[PDB]
RNA sequence: CCUCCGCAUAAGCCUGCGUCAGAUUAAAACACUGAACUGACAAUUAACAGCCCAAUAUCUACAAUCAACCAACAAGUCAUUAUUACCCUCACUGUCAACCCAACACAGGCAUGCUCAUAAGGAAAGGUUAAAAAAAGUAAAAGGAACUCGGCAAAUCUUACCCC
RNA sequence: GCUAAACCUAGCCCCAAACCCACUCCACCUUACUACCAGACAACCUUAGCCAAACCAUUUACCCAAAUAAAGUAUAGGCGAUAGAAAUUGAAACCUGGCGCAAUAGAUAUAGUACCGCAAGGGAAAGAUGAAAAAUUAUAACCAAGCAUAAUAUAGCAAGGACUAACCCCUAUACCUUCUGCAUAAUGAAUUAACUAGAAAUAACUUUGCAAGGAGAGCCAAAGCUAAGACCCCCGAAACCAGACGAGCUACCUAAGAACAGCUAAAAGAGCACACCCGUCUAUGUAGCAAAAUAGUGGGAAGAUUUAUAGGUAGAGGCGACAAACCUA
């Protein structure tokens, strides 16, 4: 769950908790570290769900989709554009089943298109003076919004249902609390019904 | 496991639970007393002359009179001041690395980008 | 409770009672043979027979009869990259037993691998693959070694 | 020669150190002169446990609650929620006193009631 | 790397931290004052120059001081400007034998004094110059007052020196009524002082003892905030009622 | 004296994509065929224009 | 076949030949798989020895050695009284092992009880031939210290003389 | 081509600036990592020593207040190897790097980790493909010391002259050094890769500049003054002091315990003899089982005997039934 990291360690794709990552770069090997790019978090324009434009590679001049980004190394992945091949399934008789895997871009190599003519513009942080914080355009003065992705819960609110162990809502913000000036200990002691004659004597701290 | 995030979510739970006890609590106090930390003490200098917090232990008998803890000593005594130096000496070559180390990087990243 | 200063009792004070308790109890099954009274349980480093006893009489009611515990030492030798030793955390194992001569067994959480339903991100892949297994081994050692896909 | 880098724990010493050793357990009472153990009841930790039959709250909260800024609850909050109230409607009328203010729940000293605060004398 | 200050100012920067840095005026001037000592165990100079024989040309020459030891003893007696002077002594008065050490020790007489400001005899073991000191000086309260600090080198001289003083300002009765004009008389015959009393407080006191003293001056029980609370608020509300 | 050998690897590819990711497989094909055409019998025999 | 061994107590790191998968590589002086291993599963539950004793004043010269004759000298290993106060009670440390100190899986060393050989426990030999040399064991036609500075392993069983 | 060779980053040293920090809950002075009970005694002290003067007994910068000239001047000094001021004109606030390096270099450091002793303490090498290892691909190979591919073929410090061809023909006594004389049977060496050893003043030489003046205050001068260039090794002992550690093996002492079959027992610091304490001799090995072993021939074994536990006596000393014996091989 919550497992010290390596001052120097590789991001290569596969998150921290696999068992690939752990086969890849066990905690044993310090390799020479890749310096990237020292990109603030309020200047981070593009998100996980827009579309992007490849600049240059095997097939420059495309769009896409990226459905996973990184934040140590400045990766993002197209939806199934700059990618290439290998192979899936492999034993020691048989092995075949090619299905091609994506390879990560950098921030230079990728850049933010508006969705209304569909070409490649540099897009600012323009700080609106309604009060939320959006993404405007610079040579065209448009707004592009936050794209709808799923978090990593994995789970949608639109069609939950609660479970036996799981409460309404009804109960959970209900005005329960009584501020007074009485511990939470002796409260639940005088609720219960429970009394004591005797006190407690003096003694010392040292 | 089956679901290994519900251990989590249970632990987190009950951690928020007692912080919002603990932070009632201190509020509760500091409208009464008005002093913060149930736990007295005060700043005692040990024998290695580092400057700690020594918290009570809550005796019987009082410390006038007390065997044991007439035995604990709370005094630097000079012979430790040539020590807490080269500590400091220590920690300044420690913070200079650091600093040298920073700039360094920083002129890493000005020189490649 | 663990990890919490106990208050100094004088004699005639009163009760020491705690509310907000800080023990975690582990039912952990027997390995080695036990009768059917005998409950193992994993009770932490600060806890006593009569602190385990009203804890499962308080809350889950429980009539026990006598407390039997020790603690486990965890093993030390495991070395790791750079020639360390590994040390395991310790943990104290309880062997209560019924009052009421009721009996108690361990069930298995397991035995249910009935589910099968519908997988797109998961079972598509595994369904893909295993096709390809089928429509991909049938070689014929007949042929030597050419490859059979010119139709020639 | 022995070990150093391991804690020292019960099971190192001879027969002269078993015992006043252990592994932090409390003690709920004190020995005699005829190697017996004398218990005392007010010493072991009752645990009060409530009743729990008509209780309508699960430990798993559903997805569709919303959510809410976070601000810590301070004494002051408190204060103005609990006393300024009170403070305000026996002002208004005409009989505060800034001499006593027992009647509100202060009390200048905690030697009086059992549950003190700055001591602490409960447990948890 | 290097130090910012040097190492003999340490114990000032810790002086002009915090906790030290609260003391009065007084004691931290009469602290950081150091003046050197009378000459004891060697004869001062007349005049900064002095003419030398075999050459007739002038040269300054100075007076510099004996490294002399203090016991414990000294402290707790009230002895002179002398003590244990741990040196080297040749054999015949020669440098061409052997260098040999020799450390002399004062003589001391057990006596008994009366001091007429306090009304209390002490028993303390006495040198000669200290008794000629007190001869000359007309008495002993005189020779305590007027010494200062670095000529007594004790700590009974410092206490009986701020016992006085604060004998001296409080004005409080020393002996018993019936009879206040012996009061006056002593009052009146040590008039050319009279300190004040928030100075001669803190006249002898040492370092660990002055911080002792300012940490219980300075110790105030925390005031609980429920009185700060309901005085702010009354404030607040008497000043949204009265505009 | 007192070294080992490192190097420990299989040469075999598992399952690791789907477990415990957000990032599913963009692929742009299928499995096989999804219905068997079943030609004439008599193709080779008519195989000019018509008949 | 040996048992000049073993089982417990005392001292000692505490998990160190139980199971599972790997046994492709890695430590067995070679193999099976396991006393020179990687990860997961849990052993040992006290009644055994400890964890000890509320004070004020006072009291304690006729040993042990079957202790009954006798006999001593190194003159000795064990005990209570009056008063005051105290009727809550079973908590804690370990119960595994083939194990310790000597750089080691070393023909070295370790305190007491138990049958002084038994109901504890182990294998001098991997195979092939009988080279020379060396070491450990039985005896030999005649002499029994005649070889060696000297009775130097050895078995018979051995008296007298001198110095210190 | 196997063994195996290079792939830069944790950063490392000193400057300028700046004064740098120390409780999330519990445990930490007794057997630290221990919740709970009745004598409160615990610091205030010339450092010494090595070396040098060819010994050494006086002496020998180290003393913690900013530069320099005075000045290495008066002075102190077995008046000698050396040490060394003062009086005096005076001393321009603020700016972020390396004509240093890249794992045998630079801090020892990924680390004060393993390991050694009860103890203080000593204390070492580590990590290399790649944009995509969620590209387990097919390549980039080629150089040192060791090897097969591909053993020897009579003769000779391994070498030279040579011919149509390796030998066959002739000549020829390895390397640096203390030494008159060394391959001598004197000293060092198995190779490869990394590292390692001439640092500097007064007085001298040469070349610019100025000049009876030179020189960025001070110093010199009857052709001088300033500046530059040029120059003087490494490693290897027994000894002494200061601050801390050891009687768990061994010498002695203290308090409570245990051990000794059987026979003759003359009453015994009696005898043989189990277990036990020590080891006079033979044989085996001296890189062995062992940095002190294996069987008997051995002495004692009811006491001047041995041993389990705990404490004390430590170097200008401890102890000693006196071996200059022992004080952790
Ligand atoms: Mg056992
Ligand atoms: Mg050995
Ligand atoms: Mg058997
Ligand atoms: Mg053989
Ligand atoms: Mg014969
Ligand atoms: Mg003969
Ligand atoms: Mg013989
Ligand atoms: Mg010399
Ligand atoms: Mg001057
Ligand atoms: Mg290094
Ligand atoms: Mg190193
Ligand atoms: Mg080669
Ligand atoms: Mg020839
Ligand atoms: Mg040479
Ligand atoms: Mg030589
Ligand atoms: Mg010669
Ligand atoms: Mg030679
Ligand atoms: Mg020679
Ligand atoms: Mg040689
Ligand atoms: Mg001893
Ligand atoms: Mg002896
Ligand atoms: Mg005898
Ligand atoms: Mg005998
Ligand atoms: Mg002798």
């Amino acid at each position: 769950s919550k497992v010290t990291l390596p001052p120097h360690y590789r991001y290569g794709m596969s998150p921290p908790g696999s068992v690939a990552d752990k086969r890849k770069n066990p905690p044993w090997i310090r390799r020479r570290p890749v310096v990237v790019e020292p990109i603030s978090d309020e200047d981070w324009y593009l998100f996980c769900g827009d579309t992007v434009e490849i600049l240059e590679g095997k097939d420059a001049g495309k769009q896409g989709k990226v459905v996973q980004v990184i934040r140590q190394r400045n990766w993002v992945v197209v939806g199934g554009l700059n990618t290439h091949y290998r192979y899936i399934g492999k034993t020691m008789d048989y092995r075949g089943t090619m299905i091609p895997s994506e390879a990560p871009l950098l921030h230079r190599q990728v850049k933010l298109v508006d969705p209304m003519d569909r070409k490649p513009t540099e897009i600012e942080w323009r700080f609106t003076e309604a009060g939320e914080r959006v993404r405007v355009s610079t040579r065209s003065g448009r707004i592009i919004p936050k794209p709808e992705f799923p978090r990593a819960d994995g789970i949608v609110p639109e069609t939950w249902i609660d479970g036996p162990k799981d409460t309404s809502v009804e109960d959970a913000l209900e005005r329960t609390y009584v501020p007074c000036l009485k511990t939470l200990q002796e409260e639940v002691m005088e609720a219960m019904g429970i009394k004591e004659t005797r006190k407690y004597k003096k003694v010392y701290w040292y | 496991m089956p679901s290994p995030e519900r251990l989590d979510k249970v632990v987190d739970s009950m951690d928020a639970l007692d912080k919002v006890v603990q932070e009632r609590e201190d509020a509760l106090r500091l409208l009464q007393t008005g002093q913060e930390r149930a736990r007295p003490g005060a700043w005692r200098r040990d024998i290695f002359g580092r400057i700690i917090w020594h918290k009570f232990k809550q005796w019987v008998i009082p410390w006038h009179l007390n065997k044991r803890y007439n035995r604990k000593r709370f005094f630097a005594l000079p012979y430790v001041d040539h020590f807490l130096r080269l500590e400091r000496e220590k920690r300044a070559r420690i913070k200079a690395r650091k600093e040298n180390l920073e700039r360094k990087k920083a002129k890493i990243l000005l020189k490649k980008f | 409770a663990r990890n919490v200063v106990y208050p100094l009792y004088r004699l005639g004070g009163p009760q020491l009672r705690v509310f907000r308790t800080n023990f975690f109890i582990q039912l952990v099954r027997p390995g080695v043979a036990q009768p059917e009274d005998t409950v193992q349980f994993r009770i932490p480093m600060e806890m006593t027979r009569v602190d385990l006893r009203n804890y499962l009489e308080g809350i889950y009611n429980v009539p026990v009869a006598a407390v039997r515990t020790r603690v486990q030492h965890g093993s030390n030798k495991r070395r790791d990259h750079r020639n360390v030793r590994i040390k395991k955390p310790d943990y104290k194992v309880a062997y209560v037993q019924l009052a009421h001569g009721q009996t108690f067994t361990f069930p298995d959480l397991f035995p249910e691998k009935d589910e099968s339903p519908e997988g797109s991100a998961a079972d598509d892949l595994y369904s893909m693959l295993e096709e390809e297994r089928q429509q991909r081994q049938s070689s014929d050692p007949r042929r030597g070694g050419v490859p059979s896909w010119f139709g020639l | 020669g022995a070990d150093r880098m391991s804690k020292w724990t019960s099971k190192r010493g001879p027969r002269s150190f078993r015992g006043r050793k252990g592994r932090g357990a409390k003690g709920i009472g004190f020995l005699t002169s005829g190697w017996r153990f004398v218990q005392i009841k007010e010493m072991v930790p009752e645990f009060v446990v409530p009743d729990l039959t008509g209780f309508k709250l699960k430990p798993y909260v559903s997805y569709l609650a919303p959510e809410s800024e976070e601000t810590p609850l301070t004494a002051a909050q408190l204060f103005s929620e609990a006393v300024a109230p009170a403070i305000e409607k026996d002002f208004k009328d005409g009989t505060f006193d800034p001499d006593n203010l027992e009647k509100y729940g202060f009390e200048p000293t905690q030697e009086g009631k059992l549950f003190q605060l700055y001591p602490r004398n409960f447990l948890r | 790397p290097l130090h910012k200050y040097p190492v003999w100012l340490w114990k000032r920067l810790q002086l002009r931290e915090g906790i030290c840095s609260r003391l009065p005026g007084h004691y931290l001037r009469s602290l950081e004052e150091e003046r050197t000592p009378t000459p004891v165990h060697y004869r001062p100079h007349g005049a900064k120059f002095k003419i030398n024989p075999k050459n007739g040309q002038r040269e300054r020459v100075e007076d510099v001081p004996i490294p002399i030891y203090f016991p414990p003893e000294s402290q707790r007696g009230l002895w002179g400007g002398e003590g244990w002077i741990l040196g080297q002594i040749y054999a015949n008065n020669d440098k061409l034998s052997k260098r040999l050490k020799k450390v002399w020790k004062p003589q001391l007489f057990e006596r008994e004094f009366y001091s007429e400001i306090l009304d209390k005899k002490f028993t303390v073991t006495v040198t000669m110059r200290t008794l000629d000191l007190i001869d000359e000086a007309y008495g002993l309260d005189f020779y305590i007052l007027k010494a200062s600090g670095e000529d007594l080198c004790s700590k009974f001289g410092m206490d009986l020196k701020r016992g006085m003083l604060l004998r001296l300002a409080r004005q409080d009765p020393q002996l018993h009524p019936e009879d206040p004009e012996r009061r006056a008389a002593i009052y009146d015959k040590y008039k050319e002082f009279a300190i004040p009393e928030e100075e001669a407080e803190w006249v002898g006191l040492t370092l660990e003892e002055a911080i002792e003293k300012q940490r219980l001056l300075e110790e105030k029980d925390p005031v609980p905030l429920f009185k700060i609370y309901v005085a702010e608020l009354i404030q607040q509300l008497q000043q949204q009622a009265l505009s | 004296t007192e070294k080992e050998f490192m190097q420990h690897a299989r040469k075999a590819g598992l399952v690791i994509p789907p477990e415990k990711s957000d990032r599913s497989i963009h692929l742009a094909c299928t499995a096989g065929i999804f219905d068997a055409y079943v030609p004439p019998e008599g193709d080779a025999r008519i195989s000019s224009l018509s008949k």
